[PDB]
RNA sequence: AAAAUC
RNA sequence: AGCGCCGUGGCGCAGUGGAAGCGCGCAGGGCUCAUAACCCUGAUGUCCUCGGAUCGAAACCGAGCGGCGCUACCA
């Protein structure tokens, strides 16, 4: 993760590059860091820019926190889940297992 | 160029479809694996047991592919209370040629008589062998009446194991338990996780599971490794289900009876209520056929508290509708299954769980109601279910005088008060009624560690009755 | 599900303030902030926030030391606590 | 043209409370137009301006903008308005807003009037506006009463028919108010049969379903049965959903279950 | 009045 | 699946029927030695989309969308 830190600004111009290789869409990856984070920041033509004093090691555990309960299956190695809607939460589904298994907080 | 739908509908014409049953057949001819009883309705009812985040659920739905609505948004991810309820197909291809492996295969229940085969390269096409049921028990440690219900409604079982996960599961092992003492013994081992195992690890968790099931009354477990996820491994699967499991003995000389487990109330919102369809109690009959129309009553009913304390139950009298065995609503039914009786009961009774785990009775018999029971019980050496992390596996003691108890008789989940206690059997007062008709092979279960934990086995061999008030 | 995490708000001259957000209700609050003074040496306040919840207003910058008092108060699990660096 | 006021006289009268519109403010204070008496320009000096001292001359007074002021003097000779920002309570504030968009909505009522018939604003308030709010004190009450009796035109000559035709058009169109009272009920029933008893019930609730006030009594689960009416006067669709719950308990005593209520019928 | 830092 | 709430200019409330509001932010400035506090200045919108009465609507309605709330898994 590469934290661009410009004096009271935080900016991550790879935020793009981190939902590409996880196979995360954008905006579920930005309302996971704010429902972690208690800021909102805004969102530049692929980098995710925010006013505030915050440090790498944080988005460093907030991007293994959002692996091992989102991004990877918690019963199979596996990234092949992605975001879905089951009555209307969002219920997650694999591609290469298929399981029924839903982190929604 | 065909579109998905046209090719599905083009085979399904080609099979023959799905033919009506016959409104009255002969009914001293007609046998469970008759093409009218085949085709549109189960007669074995075949259950999946496993430990709690297992996928049970989701092996089923590889093999038959209808989802057991977990529902309730909470119940949509940990557990469920209902139990989960499926339908599938054994088909067989009829060619030689291709291997017997991958000859079976099930299917939904809206495929055809003769589906072809899928196989690359193969022109036969399928016989159904048989139709079957299948019934979910949850696993979790708090919610075992569910399982009990089960059980008795079971007639084939299908045990999970997983693993990278420690060998002895005591919740594994407790519903084989359970279903031992349901009078069940038709039981196939699964090991589900194999893909995320090594070639040698699975070997020793193999052996660890044969000297596991030993001591134990079932001896000949086949054991299969499949995966709910690849989705390999079915077709033996139903070759060991056809092979191993018979059908239990079940003819028309036998009464008629109805074990409701399941409340349904037929309620879509938003419409008119001019328009409206009847109460629906979701129900295993175990003997005995049902026929479009006919006059029943729920024995047990109503039950209210009146001035005094005293119990007063009321037979829920009710006109058969329908009967939604499969897809389709059929003219009859068939013993061995689970059916969805649609009377005029009114919606509220099956909106909650209210009609779970009661007996029901066709017109023409009188099942008796019974307050205090006397009951002849046999216990375990140990208590089943609990961890202990190598200290000698918490005993089961005695029973003692006024105590409740969870006797779960076939399916009424009942918390039962004991009078009195001997060497083999027990008198047992029941604040919610329970109807005795032959023999209802009960299950306990005793409150050691908050929660439930099962404990024996018991047998009624008398009861006080109360008379029902028409 | 009733995450909780503490935040701290810096002031003028070096002097901060520290945020736990979230407090189970098994043990009351009065008889919690009573040792929390004696421990911490600091004012304290269960304010009111709306949406927010009820909170636990401390002086000083500790974090190690409210979560010291936590492990042994009500808290069991060590795993839903977080700590902001900020 | 749009100049007539909305009140009676000319020149304010004493101690009353208005909303102005600021325009300027240039060392004495702020002498702006009035928009709740005949447009003037009257005076709101600083130390009469912020309950506030004067720290944020430009924060609490907006060029463009209105805000509740107080007549303190009306010097009913040449032209001159004496108003204060100061001397208006708390709660008072919120009743001056009350009036002035009050008058706003008259004003913009007639104004599409008499743009529409290009007659000039002076005559419609002179020969309606004024004997409505002589009658009744005011010429919204009267609007509202027009709607639910023509008989506030009575006595008062009219520039034109049309014009009649035009407000009552107008007022229709927006001052119109079919109240939906919700009641639900909830069958506990236990008995052999409900559902017919559930149908029939609904039926004669139903029936008796007027061509004005009607009834669809509709489903959001098995207990709970929901009563939807409306009612245009907001006394009769209580009636009716008593009525009803007579209906639905009548039918089922004699079947052998129960139906209990939840909520009554209520707006 | 409220006064903060140093 | 059914009925209630909502639709920013970064965030919230307000007007809903003359056509772009305020505060919170953000940015800069001023106050000063210097930080807060305080005082000025801005730059962002078919206030979710599609139709309709209306000189006119973002506002009044509706024919659909997204997200919340309850009934409750509704054979
Ligand atoms: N590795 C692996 N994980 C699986 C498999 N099937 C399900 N899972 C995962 O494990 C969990 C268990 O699945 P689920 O169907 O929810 O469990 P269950 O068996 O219904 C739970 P209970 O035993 O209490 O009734 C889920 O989170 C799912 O993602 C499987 O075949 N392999
Ligand atoms: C389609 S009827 C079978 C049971 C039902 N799907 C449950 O719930
Ligand atoms: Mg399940
Ligand atoms: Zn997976």
């Amino acid at each position: 993760p590469v934290c661009l830190r410009d004096g009271k600004k935080t900016i991550f111009s790879n935020i793009q590059d981190i939902a590409e290789k996880l196979h995360r869409s954008p905006e579920h990856l930005i309302q996971y860091l704010f429902a972690e984070l208690g800021t909102s920041g805004s969102v530049d033509g692929k980098r995710l820019v925010i006013k505030g004093k915050f440090q790498s090691k944080q988005m460093e555990n907030v991007l293994r926190r959002y692996i091992l309960e989102y991004v990877t299956c918690k019963t199979c190695k596996s990234i092949n889940t992605e975001l879905k809607r089951e009555n209307r939460l969002f219920f997650m589904v694999c591609k290469s297992c298929g399981s029924t298994r839903s982190v929604s907080s | 160029g065909e579109t998905e739908e046209e090719k599905r509908k083009r085979e399904f014409e080609e099979g023959g479809g799905l033919p009506e049953q016959p409104l009255n057949p002969d009914f001293s001819k007609l046998n469970p694996l008759s093409a009218e009883i085949i085709n549109r309705q189960a007669t074995i009812n075949i259950g999946t047991i496993g430990h709690v985040a297992h996928g049970k659920s989701t092996v089923v739905r590889a093999i038959s592919g209808v989802q057991t609505v977990r529902f309730k948004d909470e119940l949509e991810r940990n557990i469920t209370i209902k139990l989960g309820y499926a339908n599938a197909k054994i088909y067989k291809c009829q060619e030689p040629t291709c291997p017997e492996p991958d000859c079976y295969r099930s299917f939904k229940s809206d495929k055809e008589i003769s589906p072809k085969c899928q196989r690359p390269g193969c022109p036969g096409r399928y016989k159904l062998v048989r139709h079957v049921s299948f019934v979910d028990c949850p696993g979790h440690d708090i919610l075992m009446s569910t399982m009990l219900s089960g059980a008795a409604v079971m007639d084939a079982a299908l045990l999970l194991i997983a693993g990278n996960e420690s060998c002895p599961q005591p919740q594994t092992s407790e519903h084989l338990a359970a279903i031992e003492i349901m009078k069940l013994k038709h039981v196939i081992i699964l090991q589900n996780k194999v893909d995320l195992m090594r070639e040698e690890s699975a070997l020793e968790h193999q052996k660890s599971i044969l000297k596991f099931i030993r001591g134990t009354i079932a001896d000949g477990a086949p054991i299969v490794p499949i995966s709910a996820q690849l989705k390999y491994n079915i077709d033996a699967v139903n070759e060991f289900i056809v092979k191993t499991i018979p059908v239990p003995p079940r003819d028309f000389m036998i009464s008629p009876r109805l074990i409701v487990i399941r409340s349904f109330d037929v309620n879509k919102p938003g419409a008119e209520i001019e328009d409206l369809k009847g109460g629906v109690a979701g129900g295993s009959i175990l003997n005995g056929v049902f026929k479009l129309g006919d006059e029943i009553e729920i024995r047990p009913g109503i039950v209210t508290k009146d001035d005094k304390g005293k119990i007063q139950c009321k037979p829920i009298f009710s006109n058969i509708v329908s009967l939604f065995a499969e897809q389709n609503d059929l003219k009859f039914a068939v013993p061995g299954g689970l059916i969805g009786v649609g009377t005029k009961v009114d919606p509220t009774l099956c909106r909650a769980d209210r009609l779970v785990g009661q007996v029901v009775g066709a017109k023409g018999h009188l099942p008796n109601i019974y307050t205090d029971i006397e009951i002849n019980y046999f216990l375990l050496r140990r208590l089943l279910g609990v961890k202990t992390d190598g200290q000698k596996q918490a005993k089961v003691r005695k029973l003692e005088p006024n105590e409740v108890l969870m006797v779960n008789i076939g399916s009424t989940a009942t918390g039962a008060r004991v009078v009195a206690v001997k060497a083999d059997m027990a008198r047992l007062q029941l604040t919610s009624p329970a109807c005795t008709e032959i023999n209802e092979k009960i299950a306990l279960s005793r409150r050691i560690e908050k929660h439930w934990r099962l404990i024996g086995w018991a047998t009624i061999k008398k009861g006080t009755t109360l008379e029902p008030i028409a | 599900s009733n995450y909780i995490h503490i935040r701290i708000q810096q002031r003028n001259g070096r002097k901060t303030l520290t945020t736990v957000q979230g407090v189970p209700e098994e043990y009351d609050l009065k008889r919690i902030l009573k040792v929390l003074k004696k421990d911490f040496a600091c004012n304290g306040n269960i304010v009111k926030d709306p949406e927010m919840g009820e909170i636990i207003q401390l002086q000083g910058d500790q974090r190690a030391k409210v979560c010291e008092f936590m492990i042994s108060q009500l808290g069991l699990q060590k795993k839903n606590i977080k700590i902001h660096g900020f | 043209t749009s100049h007539c006021r909305f009140y009676e006289n000319k020149y304010p009268e004493i101690d009353d409370i208005v909303m102005v519109n600021v325009q300027q403010i240039a060392e004495m204070g702020a002498y702006v137009k009035l928009l709740e008496y005949d447009n003037i320009e009257g005076m709101i000096l600083l130390s009469e301006l912020s309950r506030r001292r004067i720290r944020s001359i430009q924060k609490l007074i907006r060029v463009g903008k209105n805000d509740v002021a107080v007549v303190l003097r009306v010097d009913k000779e040449k032209g001159y308005i004496d108003l204060s920002k100061r001397r208006v309570s708390s709660e008072d504030i919120i009743k001056c807003e009350e009036k002035y968009q009050k008058s706003k909505t008259v004003h913009s009522i007639l104004r599409y009037c008499a743009e529409k018939f290009q007659i000039p604003l002076e005559e419609l308030y002179k020969t309606i506006a004024w004997p409505l709010s002589r009658k009744f004190g005011h010429a919204y009450e009267a609007f509202k009463l027009s709607i639910i009796d023509e008989t506030v035109w009575e006595g008062i000559e009219p520039p034109s028919k049309d014009v009649l035709d035009e407000l009552k058009n107008y007022i229709s169109k927006r001052l119109t108010p079919a109240v939906k009272i919700r009641a639900d009920v909830e069958v506990s029933c236990f008995s052999y049969e409900g559902i017919d008893a559930i149908k029939d019930a609904l039926k004669s609730a139903e029936d008796m379903s007027t061509e004005q006030m009607q009834v669809k009594v509709k489903l959001v689960a098995a207990p709970l049965y929901v009563l939807t009416t409306q009612a245009l006067d907001k006394q009769k669709g209580i009636e009716q959903l008593e009525s009803a719950i007579e209906k639905i308990t009548e039918v089922i005593t004699k079947y052998g279950g129960v139906c209990n209520i939840t909520m009554p019928p209520k707006a």
